[PDB]
């Protein structure tokens, strides 16, 4: 099984790569133009770098997908600000190119194992975001927020198109909030780690403040790493072809908290840590979507799967490594 | 006495209605396509030909200047090079109006930069134009003091007062002939570039009396000082100095005060980026800035 | 000025071409695969008949668009049951070929009107549907009858984004209900035509039953042909240059009913009219997006405009026309 | 008494001023992102928080609004629609001044507009803003002559100063509270739109007095009066009247004379295209013009 | 005989089409956007109207080469003025677009009869131009005139190459002012007509003044039409193939003049017209590359031509003509 | 600051590269279809060797462009003999295939810094050739020579062109006989080497006779590499933009002589090496654009640079290293 990881110099590439290396029938090929993040597989026999960019190569990631059996295309920017300050940019790199890399699958009938984002429920009312029941509820067209959300979106339908009609096999899966270990950076175009805790780890880090955007009262739902990449791994796996066609929201619902919550909880953890002193004191909480918490039915039914990591150990272990790997020097 | 002239901005007019006040004929005024009185609307009001090529070191304008037979060229802030084969032309000499007490600051605006360096004193020169820029042998210079309050729109009013005073006098005794210039000496010359927007950078470590002149250097409207908080930028308008803290760092937000490498600056009026204009307190606020 | 319609061969192209070549400076360029609709404009020196198809042709579109100064592009399928029986063909045409167009626009600097659709509110709770503030909100994608609202919405957004982006001109407009003479044929892909009056003077003619969906209590709003195309006329004179980047509801929001009262109107309608006996008796109501009406104060501001023609002589005038040019023999 | 202001321009710096004179709790002040004063520095200067939005007619900018509960709101050349929604927000009522003898010349550029007409008078208006934009009752209105001389500069100049004589002595007055106003009457109303490009546009066919009305309205700083030889545009900007040849037609070309449809313009100085000003005979010359 | 002409809407147009269907064995196919200029031909057996454009059409014009015998590319702008104002689009159109004319020769092996110019020379110093030894001079690349001059020669050499290395069959000829009836408007992008000559007489018309640049002590020689274009007809004829890869220069060097003197001549044929009575008075002489005579050996060796109408004649046959199609109304 | 250098395995790659490597914010990227001349290189951090050739690769050298941020085209047949012996792919690569990697340039609005000729003069007559204001002067099209020197400067309008309308950013620069160390062989398609010397050399070398082409009184300029490359390195730096838009002579003035003088400068340095001996007797100087001096005031105003290096010192520095890099057994 060859699979191609398309934005691989990161975090879900790091885990994934690490995930499926362990096991005896995988070759992976890692497209990127840096490998500085998995530097540590490059001379793993079956790992395969290999030099790219979905916005410059038309060909040779077309060779690649028709190389490989599946496909995990991770490149998109997810960053906030952007969807305001450079829109067209969103655009172009999260629809039109990986909009490129799906007709790939079609025309050579492979696999995809598309990240579709938890952004796409919007302002939904449901308490639990159903992939398959809940109503999609963006702003009108003068908040250009929703760009992002209604870009990826309109991807899924797409893909969903083409798997009625072209005879597609495709999985789509939304992340919410994965953490843990090699987090990317927070202006890296690759999906997958939680920007509100790399945010204010980065905070903590630097000495600036935690912005609490009217008093941080909106819950969010965090997933450690190890449950979610469990998650993508069996979705890789597909037993009994049960993920075709389907759409998996990647989850812990069980660990919600609001802005203000997760703040708390990262200073507790971060004022107890013993590299604590190699930082600056904090310098406070700032006043500057309310609930955004998974139906996880899809992922119980079709993976058989359920997160085991509570909150605290999840914080922990994030925080602990981002410290520790800290150039104290730069 | 007849005069082919260069000249641009406030000095460009006054120079202009001082020569005709002293009773030179002006052949032709040169200038430059864009606050300040406009050397082209006066011409066109005065019936003088103007011209406002880019570049006049061509033999196009050499001859079109010859032509005119000037007696004698003067230079009034006109901004580029008017090359020896044009101003040896004129038998009497070529002259320059320089804002400042030359040697001291040849070159580019001199009054943004006296201010920069803090100077308490500054002046008009008038001088002789010879082969190197700005180092001609000065027939007059009149200084004026620079006050501790004075920005450079200020500065520049009376600069420009200072040059109305020197001209009434030195234009007609240019007119009886040649006057005993005092050369300049080169080893006291400082030569000043042109100002590039990273010349207004406020850089925090430095004390807050040099970050305040350079407020007061290119006050509106003139571009302004700026900073950056983060990655916003942000225009420091008019500020106040004040006599234990990480400099940049905010020591209060009403007043607005910024600790320096020495001493605080007091924002009193900036910008956040291209918004309007506010009082500190409001622009900290702008800002999300926090003591 | 050269105008460019692409589907002329209807309703709006009828009109619209009526209304241009009473005035001297225009050429009016009609393209479309037919010209039975507008065969009494084929002799005029300032129409200009250009065979056509959207899908099939590339350069010969493009030309015309080069040559022209404004295009008003009006093909689109807007049949409800196509966007569930065949959404794909919906979305090619309404969608990708659509946005061919508007490139050839963006490429050689010209302006385009756009006919957007009301249908992009969605179920917009507002009472007015207004198109600089009121959010747009469908239904999940498992309810695919959305897909044409989506479509014409994110061509929407892609037109808004050259605009911004490109200096592309444009105005958007959404027309709510058009009627009068020479209405399209139900399943003719050119837009325009109020398919609830068609279906129900089609009711009345071949004598089959008023479907009323529920008990027929959706409102929706009914805008005389002489109103929509003076204020469609207007956004091509574009006085002031005040319609650029506008969008702008068409529509006369006191002509508001139900299904079920459109039905009694037109039945009253019907058995007034001296050619009744012609047609089947009365087969009766049938019991088998709740609200619809537009804010025009975009039309108010940019056009002047406000609709003159009341409900009832909307209604004689449609229906007359209609059962006049019937072919009783076929 | 506590206000909201909405203000651009050296109308809306007076009137601030006369406002903070008069002992007026100024809260916050709407102006716009642009030769004259600055609301928004003068603003930041006197330390009121300033707001340059596009658009206020949003709730967003009503809450704001309601939540500094201004007792009254002026417009003091502000220049865009301000809703009921805003303006009902202050009990006292919302006033606006308006460069004109209100109804005549009610909407967009007043002072350019009465002097294309050739108005012998004009005035500032100060008076309540009601549902339809500026035809609310008069609280004051004072009338200034307008001189064959003056050009838009010129009258502006003298429109400030009726204005901050209205003001000076209409604020306290309506800080003691409601004044009988004086109904504007809409049979006697006459109302402008902006002027376009084409508002500008000399047509020589038109009597010379007409035209050389046209260059006072729009003479420097405002763009200027322009018309075409064949395809070659040039500008009028100062002209003169002259008491038998085709409109358009050149009647000499030192100085400058163009015949009309009545009388012949001079055209004392212009440019041609983007060129600089010139006297009229050099400009002939240019454009290439003869007799 | 099938022969070509692209840009047939004008002055060599007309005159060629005439003189080639007097004989009985040329098929014209006229090429272009407009056919007001040859509208009497259009019912012809042996002419064939084309519509199209160099700038907009490929496979059309490809098309027409492949079906054609021989090529006569008349599409380019050299109105002086537009050197300077609008280079881009006089480079684009003179040199891009008959550059792919061209290379559609020399694909379909066709032969192409392409208008070189007298501009070409520039300022050499030799009293008689000369196709084959003549030196080329230009002035430095900030003196912008000189873009189309250079432009020309540049596809002269393209040419030459393609005749070198591809066997295409080509002549290359040269006007030297060609005027008589049925002048080019001075603004239409068609090669042909003498620009001083229609300018002048335009003047005469309009009553504006003739500029005399320096003195009009510059001189020039004209040619008649009927000189010209029974030279044309020739190089089509290709006797014994004596054209093939040859240079020709076609103009009258006897009928030389100051612009001065050809202001005078014009003037006095005007003066003397019975129709004169219908154009304003005189407006006058206005004060505001020194020679540019033609070497015609080769024209002379190749085509057996000299030229047979004093300068007289053609002024007094221009003039007239030009006086009575003036529409007098408009 | 990515420096893409096309053709760096040559003089100036070579030459360039141990400059930009010296500074610590350089990342080189050479292409080229071999290494052999920088394969000390290679295992620099800050070079990167990239396979290609401008001819074959299309994407692969758009995509080198889009990476990097300044761009040096320095492939080109510059070989007399060729001139007229393969005129045609003298034109092809030297014009052609560099005008697809200016295009490059101008999509991706990229930086471009392009070497002239200093033969686009040609036999201008002004003493010191100026860039701003020599006219340039070219002979006849039967004169082939001149090919190579009209294909540079169309080259060189083309770019301006893109720089006025298309806001490419742009300097060019005319190397005048640079010389040092490393000389491009003889046949080699690169540019900046001077052929005169590197010829010259070659007949000491291998005992052939040095040819005075009509006694060799045409004088030339020559110019040190360690002069030439710190003006290049200047112009890479671009202190102040004030490089933008500029045509730049870099050469040195004051190092002229006649080929004959060159000729006996050249054999002193010989006769007197310690290396002599290897090296056949002196076959003699056998007699078989007459000036070509550059103004450098361009060079003095952007770029603060004059020349340092005295013609004895170039051209004994010259010698000595060819001498003792050649392979005395083959």
């Amino acid at each position: 099984m060859r699979v191609l990881i398309l934005g691989v110099n990161g975090f879900i590439g790091n885990h994934l790569t690490e995930r499926l290396l362990r096991e005896d029938h995988y070759e992976v090929y890692g497209l990127d133009i840096g490998s500085d993040a998995i530097s540590r597989f490059l001379n793993h026999p079956h790992f395969h770098f290999v030099e790219g960019d979905i916005s410059i190569h038309s060909e040779w990631i077309e060779y690649h997908v028709k190389k490989c059996d599946v496909v995990l295309p991770l490149v998109a920017i997810a960053t906030p600000i952007e969807y305001t300050r450079n829109p067209l940019r969103v655009f172009e790199l999260d629809f039109e190119e990986n909009l490129r890399i799906i007709r790939y699958c079609v025309k050579y009938r492979k696999r995809i194992i598309f990240p579709s984002t938890s952004e796409v429920y919007g302002m939904c009312s449901d308490k639990y975001f159903d992939e398959d029941h809940s109503n999609l509820i963006v702003g009108p067209v003068n908040k250009p927020r929703w760009i992002y959300s209604v870009s990826k979106q309109l991807l899924d339908r797409v893909i969903w198109a083409y798997g009625e009609k072209e005879g597609l096999q495709f999985t789509l899966f939304r992340p919410f909030n994965w953490m843990g270990p090699r987090l990317d950076n927070l202006n890296a175009a690759r999906i997958g780690s939680s920007r509100a805790i790399t945010q204010l780890i980065l905070n903590l880090v630097e000495g600036s403040p935690i912005k609490l955007i009217d008093g941080g009262k909106q819950k969010r739902c965090f997933t450690d790493i190890r449950d979610g990449i469990e998650a993508l791994y069996r979705i890789i796996e597909n037993a009994g072809n049960r993920c075709d066609g389907e759409i998996i929201n990647i989850g812990n619902p069980e660990n919600e908290a609001s802005i203000e919550e997760l703040g708390e909880m990262l200073l507790a953890s971060f004022e107890k840590h013993p590299l604590r002193h190699h930082f600056p004191p904090f310098a406070g909480f700032r006043v500057v979507v309310e609930h955004r918490k998974p139906s996880i039915r899809n992922a119980h039914r079709c993976l058989d799967w359920e997160p085991k990591i509570d909150m605290q150990e999840t914080i922990d272990e994030t925080l602990d490594f981002f410290l520790r790997t800290v150039d104290l020097t730069d | 006495m007849k005069t082919v002239v260069f000249a641009y901005h406030d000095m460009g007019c006054l120079g202009i209605e001082a020569l005709l006040a002293a009773g030179y004929e002006i052949s032709a005024i040169f200038t430059h396509t864009d606050f300040y009185g406009s050397v082209a609307r006066l011409a066109a009001e005065r019936g003088i030909p103007v011209y406002a090529p880019d570049n006049v070191n061509h033999p196009l304008w050499v001859e079109r200047i010859a032509q005119l037979s000037p007696d004698v060229i003067f230079s009034f802030y006109y901004r580029h090079l008017i090359y020896d084969e044009i101003l040896q032309l004129a038998p009497a000499g070529a002259f320059n109006l320089h804002g400042s007490l030359l040697p001291k600051y040849r070159g580019r605006a001199p009054l943004n930069w006296v201010l920069v360096n803090g100077e308490t004193e500054t002046g008009v020169t008038l001088h002789r134009m010879v082969k190197r820029a700005d180092a001609g042998a000065i027939v007059a210079q009149l200084r004026i003091a620079i006050a501790p309050d004075d920005i450079a729109i200020t500065l520049h009013h009376k600069l420009c007062h200072a040059a109305r005073q020197l001209l009434e006098q030195t234009l007609p005794a240019i007119k009886h002939g040649n006057i005993l210039e005092i050369a300049q000496r080169e080893n006291e010359a400082t030569c000043f570039g042109r100002r590039t927007p990273d010349d207004s950078f406020l850089e925090w470590h430095k004390p807050a009396s040099v970050l305040h002149n350079m407020v007061r250097a290119v006050a509106d409207p003139w571009p302004g000082a700026f900073s950056y908080v983060g990655n916003q930028k942000f225009t420091v308008w008019s500020s106040r100095v004040h006599p234990k803290a990480q400099p940049g760092s905010v020591i209060s937000v009403a007043p607005l005060l910024i600790a320096c490498g020495d001493g605080a600056l007091e924002i009193v009026t900036g910008q956040a980026g291209d918004g309007i204009t506010m009082q500190g307190s409001q622009l900290a606020q702008t800002l999300g800035l926090v003591q």
